[PDB]
């Protein structure tokens, strides 16, 4: 495929998660995770994850929370840098 | 879950966050240990912050905590340093369930030790500086309590990444059940 697909969560702490997906068919220059309190209760934050990884450590969480993660793909290969589709999931830690 | 080379690797990222959450939790429990130096000095000159009995009370079991969590993050880290299917962890997390006594007698003395911490900060002028910058310390004082109720839910997060054909498997399921037991009696 030519966007990251199938996110998931597939390991957990109470207070981490590790995510993973289907990585794409291009380079990827970078990638951007976003995540936050689905309710609002903290802001949503973000970090970099290099082009080579289909997985990434989310730490510092709430535990028993709704959570939603958010991938987003930087690729030359994609017309405006960022691909058409980021691809988001919630979870409960 | 069913991949057992999969399960290697979550295993591994498990053990990980908990030698980081060990990292976390060793630097509070540093933190509160280190006044208790400059204090036990005071308090047998003729002019102490606090006495004797109100640093045991403050302070009780922590030097004992910060012992056994050493031990074990000692113990586990060169462990995940060399990992493979060969490697056995459970022994480590029997013996930190078998040291649960320990935290039976700092949640036993917590509101005492709470409590009397709390009087001195609203009132005591060098301890309340004390608790200010605690590498608060009723904040640091919960982290062993706020910890312990989570033990379970991390033991069965490691559990869920064993094979019950791993002979870490009934080591794990036999620290998570002695540890149920003494959150029960809590």
């Amino acid at each position: 495929s030519s966007v990251p697909t199938k996110l998931e969560v597939v390991a957990a702490t109470p207070t981490s998660l590790l995510i993973s997906w289907d990585a794409p068919a291009v380079t990827v220059d970078l990638y951007v995770i976003t995540y936050g309190e689905t309710g609002g209760n903290s802001p949503v934050q973000e970090f970099e994850v290099p082009g080579s990884k289909s997985t990434a450590t989310i730490s510092g969480l709430k535990p028993g929370v709704d959570y939603t993660i958010t991938v987003y793909a930087g690729s030359y290969a994609y017309e405006y840098y960022w691909g058409p589709s980021p691809i988001s999931i919630n979870y409960r830690t | 879950e069913l991949d057992l080379e999969k399960g290697l690797e979550m295993r591994k990222w498990v053990l990980s966050g908990i030698l980081a959450s060990e990292e976390t939790y060793l630097s509070h429990l540093e933190a509160l240990l280190l006044p208790m130096k400059p204090l036990k000095a005071a308090a047998t000159t003729s002019q102490p912050v606090l006495t004797s009995q109100q640093i045991e009370t403050i302070f009780f079991k922590v030097p004992e905590l910060y012992e056994i969590h050493k031990e074990f993050y000692d113990g586990l880290f060169p462990r995940v340093q060399q990992w493979s299917h060969q490697q056995r962890v459970g022994d480590l997390f029997q013996k930190l369930a078998s040291q649960l006594g320990v935290y039976r007698a700092f949640v036993d003395n917590y509101g005492v030790a709470m409590e009397m911490a709390e009087k001195c900060c609203q009132a005591n002028a060098q301890f309340a500086e004390i608790s200010e910058n605690l590498r608060s310390l009723e904040t640091l004082l919960y982290k062993p309590v706020d910890r312990v109720t989570r033990s379970t839910l991390v033991l069965h997060d490691l559990l869920k990444h064993t094979p019950a054909s791993h002979p870490d498997h009934p080591l794990l399921q036999d620290a998570l059940r002695i540890s149920q037991n003494f959150l029960s009696s809590i």
